[PDB]
């Protein structure tokens, strides 16, 4: 009985051997033109288009029949899930020419396939984007404003069985190929030869498109920012894949050496399917550890998501993180490491076993995760919140946030990890336990609030001549005058208005008076109303050493008596200011301030029997 | 003798032939082309169209037959039965060449078909009367116009075209481009009635629940919920797998009765699971179903409300830092895997009595809980940390649908109802205020001169130097006060980072702007505030009245402020990280939409306020 099967690109000539088991052993006028526009790529629907018959396709799918040019749009497969994709085809047939099988008679033509593929997108705008990509692409067969907008959305890839010097990976280029196809016209596509079960079709085809389905959610999960900082997930996926496609790949064999027998009974390829389902590899099972992974990335997600508006340093390298820790300019280091993320995957392991030996389980178990459940990610968010909040009130040139990945079993979700110069203090830390202010020697400790401090000059007076970015304060008028401008007194403010835990340092040298007042001090008398430490709204520490504070002076005792490093440290809730000698690593208390601060507080100097300070 | 078309397959003389429609492998010129419109797509009407008879008829339904060229046209099917199709069949018959079966004589020649198709939307009348100028025309009215403008078209020839045809104009062209080698059209070979039409029944019969299948698969929501998608999805995939198997056994049983054998197939299929009584039942039942969700999902259609796949789309929704409080409305009894679609695919390989859908009680409590849901929805329009979702996630624990509740990214209830809380003075975790949660602006037209703004979320009064802001009648002209932008109509919170000599409260748009008794906050009828002036304390003012108030914590940096104004409550809380210590609330009879009000104090006494 005679038989048509398509070429499928494969090379024919008129007289040639064909096994039935689709293995290819090695003139009449028919016009005819066409086109379609396909929004699917299953192999059911490429089939359709290509009007491959239940047998050749199944063959297809067991990898027995390889194919020529345009018909390696079979082989295109969609790269993700969530993706769409519009498939234009241009179908012409020219002419007509006349192992189990020999060839009689073949059918001459030539089509074209323009794959247009959209970028990766959500769930949810897949439908309205396909509708778009059809519309415009059904604009095409003609020999646009925001739709010029979609074009540029979407790539090209063609496969056909004409020879291109440059094949369109463009919507502009499809066009003006697709303008230059049919003069262009010749490849055998359907073939006549002579000879000299739906169940298993079925599940051929649903087993295969199974695997490929979840292949493509596979991508989509690497294709993910999240997946690509941790490398223990992008581990873990990839790992799934390979497992996937030597599954695959294993099906295949089985298939292509099981088909051929139809001398057999084909019960022993129907057990194979039976037993797949009872196999760890049933596709639930297969999805449902696809899903748990997915868990994995949202947790790991809202984390980073939480952090990253701290602005910190998000370094998974550990030889670049402990170099960039252990740096000179770093003084404190507060890192928020993941302490539970793993390579290892108990269901994965399970996958591999059953692939060399045909186990523990046969569907992933939400106790075999950390991440399935609510109460250790939850935590992981609190430290994440605290980490941002740290990273607030500490925003300076001291103290420095990185994030990263070190697993360790003794520490559950993550930890906030405090690294001071080489060493690793405390691996949960929470604040940095800041001891009585009059009881300070160590700089460090103070450091925690490096506070930068540029001067006001609006708020200067014109004796005054500031430089070096306002950090240089030296005391010979200026013409130059404001109505914030101190008038009377030598006397200059800072441009921060502080109201916590801010610590500033400068350098000075003659009867410099420093302190800290509201914006209500006087800035036009020549009285108590405008004088730092006058008021009950300014706190004064000058040098001939006294306190002043409410027209109250008062004398205190320093065993350096001319020194050049000054140390400020406020604590405004705690309503203390302190002064200090500051000498290399070690700080001297000078004298504390205990007062309450009814507003913020703005750091201020008087100046001039001159003298000058270079803020640091 | 017998003629048959010679369909776009290849024939030459001498050629022969089998009575399984396969094919084993003088002339006096005739030049002549005329049209034909076949105003009906029935599998009759395409073999009228194409002069095909009752044995090729019954071949093609086996597919046993190639076509070519425009035999294309068989194939060609209406998807959707709502759509209108009118085709211009195009007919050049020129050579006739002369000498199972051999072919003796071929009349050669190359035919076109035009299938034109109006939207998803007599306009079937309407079409023809249009399509019947094509051969008339050459490239008018602007209402036939109107009606072309919106058809689409398909070509279906015998001819290697420059250009394809899409449009009516293009299609107008394209014909007139047409009588300018050639193909059998006709061919004369030389060596069951009562079941074609029975077997013919059979195949329209299940064609009309495949166009079903598809119609009910065009719905936008079914796009939108996977669960119902997958399940018309597979059941489309087995029934075209069941086609062929009928298809494959016609085509089996057709050259060796070349009479029962044929019949044992329709038996079967009114036998098995496959009846079209069992299949119509079941797309009774799914339409149904798509029909209830249809009425849920759309009450929640135009709001901020968001449409979710999975849970891996839902997780990283509600897991978002933002979304503090997340009520998602779910629809339970759609399930995963059809106990019916099993059957199908159980019987290739080898009960909607009491559905979900079909139920008086569980179709009205989903109704009213999808109500409840839109209700949340539009009362907590302006909530910034409440967010709303749809979703479709199958649970045995409730029928038909409920609202899942997810609180700072872990789910609380999978059977949410309404936010308990307790009485404003009872206030002490922060997230029950953030159900309430929105954003404030301040009004850059009543800021007073002196007071300096941010993004406009952060106040600060100027010692000198003041500010230029354009003279507006809605302006403070002799205080340090400013107002938000958002006039509040119910309940509402906010938190405020404050410093220095502030109040913090609300007053009526309807208050003086420019130094009175009348414009100054707390000495108005329409004014109510929480001053802070740390010398003296903190007290609240209205009316000209100051109170004193006790504020656990002294000069607590960040104030929370619960508005109901349906009940004449005003509270104040200290907001200490996820905790609010209530320091005192109080009652008022709110007549306007309230808005609001801040000041920063007045001479060296100075504030700052900043909106969260």
């Amino acid at each position: 009985d005679i038989l048509v099967v398509a070429a499928l690109g494969r090379p024919f000539t008129l007289g040639m051997l064909y096994d039935a088991r689709n293995d290819k052993l090695i003139e009449s006028s028919q016009p005819s033109s066409a086109f379609e526009i396909i929004a699917s790529d299953s192999t059911d629907d490429k089939s359709s288009l290509m009007d491959i018959e239940a047998s050749l396709k199944a063959s297809f799918l067991g990898g027995l029949v390889e194919v020529g040019g345009s018909a390696k749009y079979l082989n295109n497969q969609k790269k993700f899930k969530n993706q769409s994709r519009v498939t234009l085809q241009y179908k012409a047939t020219t002419s007509f020419k006349q192992a189990t099988h020999v060839v009689i008679g073949i059918l001459y033509g030539a089509n074209a396939f323009f794959v247009f593929d959209s970028n990766k997108v959500d769930s949810t705008n897949v439908q309205e984007i396909q509708g778009q990509m059809e519309a415009v692409i059904k604009k095409i067969p003609s020999v646009t404003g925001e739709e010029t907008d979609i074009t540029n959305s979407f790539s090209c890839e063609f496969h056909g069985d004409f020879f291109l010097t440059t094949n369109p990976t463009t919507f502009e280029d499809a066009v003006k190929t697709y303008q230059q196809l049919p003069q262009m016209m010749a490849v055998p596509m359907t073939v006549w030869l002579v000879p000299m079960s739906t169940p298993i079709l079925r599940k051929v085809r649903n087993t295969l498109e199974a695997i490929v389905q979840v292949q493509m959610r596979c991508n989509d999960a690497l294709d993910d920012p999240t997946v690509n900082l941790f490398t223990e997930v992008q581990k873990k996926l990839s790992d799934f894949q390979k497992i996937c496609d030597d599954h695959m790949s294993k099906l295949q064999a089985t298939i292509a050496k099981k088909l051929f027998a139809i001398d057999e009974d084909e019960s022993a390829l129907l057990n194979l399917f039976e037993e797949n389902l009872q196999s760890p590899f049933n596709i639930e099972s297969l999805n449902m550890w696809m899903e748990f992974e997915e868990r994995e990335i949202n947790v790991l997600r809202s984390c980073m998501d939480i952090l990253t508006k701290a602005k910190p340093k998000v370094i998974f390298n550990q030889g670049v993180l402990f170099k960039g820790l252990y740096d000179s300019k770093v003084k404190h280091a507060l890192c928020y490491v993941f302490t539970n993320v793993t390579k290892n995957d108990v269901f994965l392991n399970v996958l591999n076993e059953f692939l060399d030996s045909p186990p523990k389980k046969l569907r992933p178990s939400p106790k075999d995760y950390w991440y399935s459940y609510d109460d250790i990610p939850e935590t992981m968010r609190e430290k994440a919140y605290l980490f941002r909040n740290l990273a607030k009130e500490m925003n300076n040139r001291c103290v420095h946030f990185f994030v990263t990945a070190i697993h360790n079993p003794k520490q559950e979700g993550a930890g906030i990890h405090y690294y001071r110069e080489s060493i690793q203090i405390i691996d949960e830390f929470t604040k940095p336990y800041m001891p009585g202010v009059e009881s300070i020697k160590d700089r460090r400790e103070l450091q925690w609030y490096d506070c930068e401090l540029t001067l006001d000059p609006e708020t200067a007076h014109q004796v005054l001549t500031l430089s070096e970015g306002n950090k240089k304060a030296v005391s010979t008028k200026s013409p130059t005058d404001h109505l914030e401008k101190f008038s009377h007194f030598q006397q200059v403010m800072c441009t921060k208005g502080l109201s916590g835990r801010h610590y500033w340092e400068l350098e000075w040298s003659g009867y410099v008076g420093a302190g800290v007042t509201y914006k209500g001090i006087g800035r036009k008398t020549s009285t108590s109303d405008s004088s730092l430490g006058k008021n009950e709204k300014s706190w004064l520490f000058e040098y001939s050493y006294q306190q002043i504070h409410n027209s109250k002076k008062t004398r205190v005792t320093v065993s350096s008596t001319g020194f050049k490093l000054l140390g400020v440290y406020l604590d405004w809730p705690a309503g203390t200011l302190s002064f200090y000698m500051v000498n290399k690593a070690w700080v001297t208390h000078l004298h504390t301030f205990h007062t309450k601060f009814n507003e913020a507080v703005y750091p201020a100097f008087l100046i001039g029997v001159n003298g000058q300070i270079k803020l640091l | 003798d017998l003629v048959m078309p010679a369909l776009g397959r290849p024939f030459t003389l001498g050629m022969l032939y089998d009575a399984r429609r396969e094919k084993l492998i003088s002339s006096n010129a005739q030049r002549s082309s005329e049209f034909k419109i076949v105003a009906s797509d029935s599998t009759e009407s395409k073999s009228s169209a194409m002069d095909i008879e009752a044995s090729l008829g019954v071949s093609f339904l086996g597919g046993l037959v190639e076509v070519g060229g425009s035999a294309k046209y068989l194939n060609n099917t209406k998807k959707y039965q709502n759509q209108s199709r009118v085709t211009l069949k195009y007919k050049a018959t020129t050579v006739y060449k002369q000498f199972t079966h051999v072919v003796t004589s071929i009349l050669y020649g190359a035919n076109a078909f035009f299938v034109s198709d109006s939207d998803k939307v007599d306009i079937q009348g309407k079409m023809e009367a249009a399509i019947k100028k094509i051969p008339t025309i050459s490239i008018l009215t602007d209402e036939e116009k109107s009606l072309a403008s919106n058809l689409s078209c398909k070509f279906h020839g015998d001819f290697l075209l420059e250009s394809l045809p899409t449009t009516f104009e293009d299609a107008v062209k394209t014909y007139q481009t047409l009588p300018t080698n050639s193909v059998p059209m006709k061919v004369w070979l030389a060596p069951n009635v009562s079941k074609v039409r029975r077997i013919h029944t059979t195949l329209e019969e299940l064609h009309k629940l495949k166009r079903r299948a598809n119609e009910a698969m065009d719905v936008k929501l079914v796009q939108r919920i996977p669960l119902i998608h997958d399940k018309i999805s597979n059941f489309q995939q087995i029934f075209q797998d069941y086609m062929l198997t009928v298809q494959k056994k016609i085509a089996e049983k057709l050259p060796l009765v070349r009479e029962q054998s044929l019949q044992k197939i329709i038996d079967d299929r009114a036998q098995s699971p496959f009846s079209n009584e069992k299949v119509s039942k079941w797309l009774d039942a799914v339409e149904r179903e798509i029909a209830v969700l249809k009425s849920c999902a759309g009450m929640v259609e135009g709001t901020q409300a968001k449409f979710v796949s999975n849970q891996t789309e839902l997780d990283r929704e509600v897991l978002v830092g933002k979304v503090k409080h997340a009520v998602c409305f779910i629809f339970t009894s759609v399930e995963r895997n059809d106990p019916y679609l099993k059957v199908l695919s159980d019987y290739w390989e080898s009960s909607t009595e009491d559905k979900w859908c079909f139920s008086t009680e569980v179709v009205l409590k989903m109704q009213q809980r999808a109500q409840t849901f839109c209700d949340h929805v539009n009362d907590f329009e302006k909530s910034r940390n409440v967010g709303f979702f749809i979703t479709a996630l199958e649970n045995g624990k409730f029928q038909g649908a409920s609202i899942y509740y997810y609180k700072e990214g872990s789910l609380a209830t999978q059977d949410f109802t309404f936010p308990r809380m307790p009485f404003v003075q009872g206030y002490k975790k922060r997230s029950d205020l953030l159900w309430y949660a929105c954003d404030l602006t301040f009004d850059r037209n009543t800021i007073n001169n002196w007071i300096s703004l941010s993004n406009d979320t952060f106040a600060a009064s100027e010692h000198g130097k003041r500010q230029n802001y354009p003279k507006h009648p809605e302006r403070f002209v002799s205080f340090n006060q400013v107002l938000c932008n958002e006039g509040l109509m119910g309940k509402h919170y906010w938190e405020v980072e404050w410093n220095g000599y502030i109040d913090v409260g609300i007053a009526y748009i309807s208050i003086p702007r420019k130094i009175d008794f009348a414009s100054a906050f707390g000495y108005n009828t329409y004014s109510w505030v929480l001053s802070y002036n740390p010398k003296i304390g903190y007290i609240e003012r209205h009316k000209k009245r100051e109170y004193n108030v006790r504020a656990p914590n002294p000069g607590f940096k960040r104030l929370g402020l619960f508005l109901d104004w349906r009940y004449g409550s005003i509270s104040f809380y200290a907001v200490s990280s996820d905790e609010v210590h209530h320091l005192h609330t109080f009652k008022t009879k709110f007549t306007e939409p309230v808005y609001p009000a801040f000041s920063i104090g007045p001479a060296g006494n100075h504030g700052t306020l900043r909106l969260l």
